[PDB]
RNA sequence: UUAGCUAGUAGGUGGGGUAACGGCUCACCUAGGCGACGAUCCCUAGCUGGUCUGAGAGGAUGACCAGCCACACUGGAACU
RNA sequence: UACCCGCAGAAGAAGCACCGGCUAACUCCGUGCCAGCAGCCGCGGUAAUACGGAGGGUGCAAGCGUUAAUCGGAAUUACUGGGCGUAAAGCGCACGCAGGCGGUUUGUUAAGUCAGAUGUGAAAUCCCCGGGCUCAACCUGGGAACUGCAUCUGAUACUGG
């Protein structure tokens, strides 16, 4: 039922008395295609052991977000270390246009029609952190109507 | 002088004429004044392809605009067909 | 100094909303009343009171959801260093129509949604997001 | 960064 | 009804002529800042009644010299 | 301006039935359908994110026989037309003149249906159009000319497509040897498994 | 890493001049004029409708089409 | 001349580039940091899918590659939309003209701005709906657009006087 996708694998190392000992870092995301994305992270000696530990953390750390028929409510800014994220919902039938890092996040939520562009650093681990945090502060017309208090055309 | 003539546009081996008012010192596709109409010599002659406006014609003929013999053929048949 | 007191007004709102303050006070003016009265009519704040005549002091009651910031962010657009003006069809929207844009015209201070029925343009004050 | 600075001299294109 | 400018006088040394400066607010085509732009015109002054710094009203006329194309209407405020 | 290689070899590279033959003989009785052409066909290849845009594009272009210079021009028209890009993409693919002859059943294969358009046999509203890339307008009627009715390529093809299912928007007449293109088809009326969004994203960069 | 430039120059009178206003020209009178909102000097360049690129804002450019200006071995002059 | 009738028989009509990653596609042999390859990363001294060749494949197509040039990618002169404690960058500091900017209340002006209208923004190009050349390119009808400038009539919250 869950839709998973590997993003990137980067071999890192640790220096010891005998020399260098390598390891693997893998970034994964999962999702249901209905506005729930959970990202994970793993550290293991072997590559199928590395992607599994990222999948094991991916069951939890999974959030909710208000979709509008498969696209965003409004354009919202995303900021992180060096990843300036600017997304914008598009009209029907445009398709997913984004980088390879953002495409794994947007497909597992069921998002179809969004503009996307990343400014600054091109590190794929820093782009997705602003992308998840850019959706949880993105708000809905219903929850701002719980703030404003009127059942008029803005809903 | 102020004259009424044609301007050959269209691609090669497809003649088409623009009905404008221009000066005799200008070229065929040169500096005109205003567009009056159009002419299609390779028209099927069952549909559109010839349309002018006698209101803008009589405004300049009364001011002394000369008319070419090819353009005046359209004038002599716009009253026969309408 | 205090050359843009509207920017000073937006500074005092954004601080107390984020720092869980219950109510704030500020020096009043004619323009600060005409902006806060619109925000009272648009569900962003609660109430405003005036105090003093030789020293006009404006007060604002804050607003929360469960202790969460109702006004998440607000952006001063025009400024004394660079004036911003738009026409009746070039009025920008905030969050694709969710947030409101405070535009002062000759028919008083209103929103971009209220300026459609008014059909005017003028100075953008702030993006109430 | 200041707009009034760029009134005197614009951004120098290399 | 006719085309009419207003400004102030910056020079009045020459006879039968004055120099009127015109300021205008211009939106910059790249940045948008309203900038004062000085337009210095040469205006015919009949009887030499205009002094320095006088707010004055001028209108358009034919060229009377190599540089002059503007003439006098009336003085709004003189010698304040 | 065509492809003169083997037909089912393209399906050995893709792994999907592309209606390249009639349907009398089965798809698995001629070649191993899940083997790539060459030395390492039984070895499973890796498929990156760049592949699923490219392998989906090669699947559609080998059906209609449309080269890259003309298929990019189809994307230029689908972008300029309003509505969905993928729905406007299918209107240009299905509105091709060689596809209308094929889906009615006058030709057994798409290669045979292109030759019937090319070698002076198809009338469009009583007029012969000898190019396979004509955009077919709605409410038109197509037919076979009087000299091409006696050819055996029409007699052998009216029974094979009769065994298969017919499209909704077409009206096949076999006795008069004619047809009717009524309306424009939709997304659900065509093949649902073809993802048109995979091709648009490749031309979106 | 161009800050002062300019004496027919700036303005006025009268005469002359051109199809038309005018230092356009001449005598006289005044000492102004221009300029840090780039005068002046040096170098480069026909310009524009546009084209190309770009989500847009911008960026580059001015072949074919069209509009205007300039030029016709070099320089100068007038007639018709 | 386009076009059309009639004739004969698949007969007269497919190549180039790439194949380590970027970036679509893998084996084998020869060679031995030599020869070469290469846009980047960097490949080859005894097992090189990277050199040379073969087999096989991929991307295109009467075209295919390369070089040169411009913009995009490049938010890498950042108005939109960048920075200046240590990555490049806050003058050693102060005074101050011009320039920029300015508390608060009322009146006035209507300058800036905004609303409306007129005239204009040549045609062509681009866009919208069409038509036509068997199709397409192309040609072409009307409309939109040309976000411009000028003038007049209005409104006065803000900015200016
Ligand atoms: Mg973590
Ligand atoms: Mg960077
Ligand atoms: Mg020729
Ligand atoms: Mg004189
Ligand atoms: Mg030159
Ligand atoms: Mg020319
Ligand atoms: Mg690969
Ligand atoms: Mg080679
Ligand atoms: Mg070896
Ligand atoms: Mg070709
Ligand atoms: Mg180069
Ligand atoms: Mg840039
Ligand atoms: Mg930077
Ligand atoms: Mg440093
Ligand atoms: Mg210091
Ligand atoms: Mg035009
Ligand atoms: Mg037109
Ligand atoms: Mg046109
Ligand atoms: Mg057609
Ligand atoms: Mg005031």
């Amino acid at each position: 039922e869950l839709q998973e996708k590997l993003i990137a694998v980067n071999r890192v190392s640790k220096t010891v008395k005998g020399g260098r000992i390598f390891s693997f870092t893998a970034l994964t995301v999962v999702g249901d295609g209905n506005g729930r994305v959970g990202f994970g992270y793993g550290k293991a000696r072997e590559v199928p052991a590395a992607i599994q530990k990222a999948m094991e953390k991916a069951r939890r750390n999974m959030i909710n977000v208000a979709l509008n028929n498969g696209t965003l409510q409004h354009p919202v800014k995303g900021v992180h270390t060096g990843s300036r994220v600017f997304m914008q919902p598009a009209s029907e039938g445009t398709g997913i246009i984004a980088g390879g890092a953002m495409r794994a996040v947007l497909e597992v939520a069921g998002v179809h029609n969004v503009l996307a562009k990343a400014y600054g650093s091109t590190n794929p681990i820093n782009v997705v952190r602003a992308t998840i945090d850019g959706l949880e502060n993105m708000n809905s017309p219903e929850m701002v109507a719980a703030k404003r208090g009127k059942s008029v055309e803005e809903i | 002088m102020v004259t009424i003539r044609l301007a050959r546009h269209g691609a090669k081996k497809r003649p088409f004429y623009q009905v404008v008012v221009a000066d005799s010192r200008n070229a065929r596709n040169g500096r005109f004044i205003e567009r009056v109409g159009f002419f299609n010599p390779i028209a099927s002659e069952k549909e559109e392809g010839t349309r002018l406006d006698l209101d803008r014609i009589a405004h300049w003929v009364g001011q002394g605009a000369t008319i070419s013999d090819r353009v005046a053929a359209l004038i002599k048949e716009v009253n026969k067909a309408a | 100094s205090m050359q843009d007191p509207i920017a000073d007004m937006l500074t005092r709102i954004r601080n107390g909303q984020a720092a869980n303050k219950a109510a704030v006070t500020m020096p009043s003016s004619k323009l600060k009343v005409a902006i806060a009265n619109v925000l009272k009519e648009e569900g962003f704040i609660e109430d405003f009171k005036v105090e003093g005549d030789t020293k006009p002091e404006l007060e604002l009651t804050l607003k929360y959801f469960q202790g969460k910031a109702v006004v998440e962010s607000i952006q001063r657009v025009s400024r004394p260093g660079l004036r911003i003006y738009k026409r009746k069809d070039e009025l920008p929207k905030v969050m694709a129509g969710l947030g409101i844009a405070v535009v002062s015209t000759s028919k008083g201070v209103m929103t971009d949604r209220a300026a459609r029925q008014a059909g005017l343009g003028g100075e953008i004050i702030c993006y109430v997001a | 960064a200041t707009v009034n600075q760029l009134v005197r001299k614009p951004r120098a294109r290399k | 009804k006719i085309r009419t400018l207003q400004g102030r006088v910056v020079s009045d040394k020459m006879e039968k002529s004055i120099v009127v400066a015109i300021e205008r607010f211009v939106k910059h085509p790249i940045y948008g800042k309203f900038i004062k732009r000085t337009t210095k015109l040469h205006v015919h002054d009949e009887n030499n009644e205009c002094g320095i710094g006088d707010v004055v009203e001028i209108r358009e006329c034919r060229p009377l010299s190599k540089t002059k194309s503007w003439t006098l209407v009336r003085v709004v405020e003189k010698a304040v | 301006a065509r492809y003169l290689g083997p037909k089912l070899k393209l399906s050995r590279r893709e792994g999907t039935d592309l209606f390249l033959k009639s349907g009398v003989r089965a798809i698995d009785t001629k070649c191993k359908i899940e083997q790539a052409p060459g030395q390492h066909g039984a070895r499973k290849p890796r498929l990156s994110d760049y592949g699923v845009q490219l392998r989906e594009k090669q699947k559609v272009r080998r059906i209609y026989g449309v080269l890259e210079r003309q298929f990019r021009n189809y994307y230029k028209e689908a972008a300029r037309l309003k509505g969905n890009t993928g729905e406007n993409l299918l209107a240009l693919l299905e509105g091709r003149l060689d596809n209308v002859v094929y889906r009615m059943g006058f030709g057994a294969t798409r290669a045979e249906a292109r030759q019937l358009v090319s070698h002076k046999a198809i009338m469009v509203n009583g007029r012969v159009v000898n190019i396979a890339s004509y955009q077919v307008s709605p409410n038109d009627v197509v037919s076979i000319r009087e000299k091409a009715k006696k050819q055996s390529r029409v007699k052998a093809a009216l029974e094979l497509a009769e065994q298969r299912e017919k499209p909704t928007w077409l009206e096949v007449d076999a006795g008069k040897m004619e047809g009717t293109f009524k309306r424009k088809p939709e997304r659900s009326d065509l093949s649902a498994d073809i993802n048109e969004h995979l091709i648009v994203e490749l031309y979106s960069k």
